[PDB]
């Protein structure tokens, strides 16, 4: 795992992504912290969202363990910061680097799945009253992520 | 199970 | 007529000859021809957002030498 | 031959439901193992319903009914169903004796139905026709099909025989008939691109395919034609007293792959699949470690050593263009981009993507599936050597 994680870290330094940033916490290469910028023209714009990342010992053959530490209003992300997303479990692929995973998570923000939700209450609002969903997501973005 | 076991080694 | 770039799965950058009228489907078909990944496994990302199949590069304001980011097909749950 | 309109398809639904009724007779006491007729036919019905649902309007249905593969499929399904019904009628109370010839014929029919279901799912994935986009696993076999048949999904045996003979000589009419029974899995006198894929996976490398097939299937007493998991266990039961007794055959649930059944020390029957690994090497290693010693209980075990010179892994030459590209990234083309440690030494088929064997093995060992880069099914691999541009 180490050689793989080091190359990811080196590639990030060489070619820094714009939508996200990630790096190790101290000396532990298996514990990273990341930020994702809230996409423009969305209820999350202006927002900066932090995530905690743990690479398992058998990375990259098992997915990184990724969770938000910033609060975010979303059908597939709960108040624990837990993210229910298929590439983080059954649809994982060894080819996915942490940067691609973070971009993937970012694209999930404006493409939720309300039909199979982690947070039913938020899903219901999303499907029935979108203006309200947008309103509350903005309020949370202003309050917790800025 | 499918009834298939690992290759004998 | 113009060119754009795509950041493939392994971080490799490829160049695509396109034009503003091209649909995202067309772009994914061009990516398939170079990288050998089927369109339905492609998820293209620009400005933190997924690009959907029916729209065009023009509809997303993608201009000359913009960089699209390729990840794998995903679904929230 | 007849146009497969909605009426013709529904007629097959009736015949199939009758076969299912006949097989739901308690006296048969069918085992719930693949191939299981009581799974296969209702699942075949469901997939045909799915296909009809995707071809909804009049124009699409007329298009569907004129699809060459689909016309043949529907006609075969009709014939095999009537054959099954005929089997019970003339078979009478013999259907209730497992050992009878009539039951063996039902087991054969079940295998055929199972092979047909797997075929229609590959050709009509999600009920939409993709026969002209099917991807043959082995590159050289893929090229043969494209040269002679283009993007056809299915061809008459006689046509297929002629084209194959042009590249790989068929020695006699008798060899041609034996070859037909091996490749014609659905038993309809046609060769589909799906059957061609299975045959060429099983008997690779393509360069000596007919030689491989002769050594593995024709002259090898271990080879069992159209046997099921249960039939293998039953057949080998005669040799429980002789450990090392082994037979092999086409796997029913993993088409294109071999299943080897053997008698262990002491006395139990086990079946294994060398996943996408050449059978020749598996039989060689199995014999060396004293596992596969007596093919079909026979005293002499054939030596397959060097009966397959590996046409040495075709080198891939890192172009100057690529070198400069991976250089601008502080990396190399040759490097495996999964582990970032070893170099690429395996090519995944049919997608063609490259990685190292260690990572591929690790991926599949961790219950991972499909190519890491494109998610396409890993139907085969080829060892390769990437020559550094440096
Ligand atoms: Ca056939
Ligand atoms: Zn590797
Ligand atoms: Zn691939």
């Amino acid at each position: 795992a180490l050689k793989r994680i080091h190359k990811e870290l080196n590639d990030l330094a060489r070619d820094p992504p714009a939508q996200c940033r990630a790096g190790p916490v101290g000396d532990d290469m298996f514990h990273w912290q990341a930020t994702i910028m809230g996409p423009n023209d969305s209820p999350y714009q202006g927002g900066v969202f932090f995530l905690t990342i743990h690479f398992p010992t058998d990375y990259p053959f098992k997915p990184p363990k990724v969770a938000f530490t910033t609060r975010i209003y979303h059908p597939n992300i709960n108040s624990n910061g837990s993210i229910k997303l298929d590439i983080l479990r059954s649809q994982w692929s060894p080819a996915l680097t942490i940067s691609k995973v973070l971009l993937s998570i970012c694209s999930l923000l404006c493409d939720p799945n309300p039909d199979d939700p982690l947070v039913p209450e938020i899903a219901r609002i999303y499907k029935t009253d979108r203006e309200k969903y947008n309103r509350i997501a903005r309020e949370w973005t202003q309050k917790y992520a800025m | 199970s499918d009834g298939y076991t690992p290759e004998p080694a | 007529s113009m060119q754009i770039f795509v950041k493939t799965l392994t971080g490799k950058t490829i160049t695509l000859e396109v034009e503003p009228s091209d649909t995202i489907e067309n772009v994914k078909a061009k990516i398939q021809d170079k990288e050998g990944i089927p369109p339905d496994q492609q998820r293209l990302i620009f400005a933190g957002k997924q690009l959907e199949d029916g729209r065009t590069l023009s509809d997303y304001n993608i201009q000359k030498e913009s960089t699209l980011h390729l990840v794998l097909r995903l679904r929230g749950g | 031959q007849a146009a497969a309109d909605r009426r013709t398809v529904e007629k097959t639904w009736k015949l199939m439901d009758k076969v299912v009724r006949l097989c739901q007779n308690p006296k048969l006491q069918l085992k719930n193992s693949p191939p299981y007729i009581l799974d296969i036919l209702p699942d075949t019905y469901q997939h045909l319903r799915l296909i009809l649902s995707k071809y909804d309007d009049n124009q699409k249905l007329a298009q569907l009914s004129e699809n060459e593969y689909f016309k043949i499929y529907i006609d075969s399904l009709m014939k095999k169903s009537k054959r099954a019904i005929r089997l019970f009628k003339e078979g009478k109370e013999r259907m209730y004796e497992e050992q009878s010839q009539d039951r063996r014929n039902l087991t054969k029919l079940s295998l055929i139905f199972s092979h047909m279901l797997a075929e229609i799912k590959a050709i009509f994935p999600n009920g939409q026709f993709q026969g002209d986009n099917f991807r043959i696993t082995k590159a050289d076999a893929a090229e043969f099909w494209r040269k002679f048949f283009g993007d056809k999904t299915i061809v008459p045996w006689k046509v297929f025989r002629q084209c194959l003979h042009e590249v790989h000589q068929i020695s006699s009419g008798l060899e041609a008939m034996a070859l037909k029974s091996t490749i014609d899995l659905t038993c309809n006198d046609y060769i589909s691109v799906f059957e061609f894929d299975i045959f060429t996976r099983l008997f690779q490398p393509w360069g000596s395919i007919l030689r491989n097939w002769n050594f593995l299937a024709v002259t090898h007493p271990g080879y069992m034609a159209f046997l099921t998991y249960d039939e293998v266990k039953a057949r080998l039961q005669k040799y429980s007293t002789k450990p090392g007794s082994y037979i092999f055959r086409l796997s029913c649930t993993r088409l294109g792959q071999w299943a080897i059944g053997y008698v262990t020390g002491d006395g139990n029957i086990l079946q294994t699949i060398p996943h996408n690994k050449p059978l020749f090497q598996a039989l060689i290693d199995g014999s060396r470690e004293g596992f596969y010693l007596y093919p079909d209980g026979r005293s002499y075990n054939p030596d397959l050593t060097g009966l397959c010179e590996p046409t040495p892994h075709d080198h891939i030459k890192v172009t100057q263009e690529q070198f400069e590209l991976y250089c601008e990234m502080g990396s190399t083309f040759q490097l495996c981009k999964i582990c970032a440690e070893n170099d690429k030494d395996v090519k995944i088929e049919p997608c063609g993507h490259l990685m190292c064997t260690s990572c591929l093995t690790a991926w599949q060992e961790s219950d991972g599936q499909g190519c890491p880069f494109c998610r396409c099914e890993i139907k085969g691999t080829e060892p390769i050597i990437v020559d550094p541009f440096d």
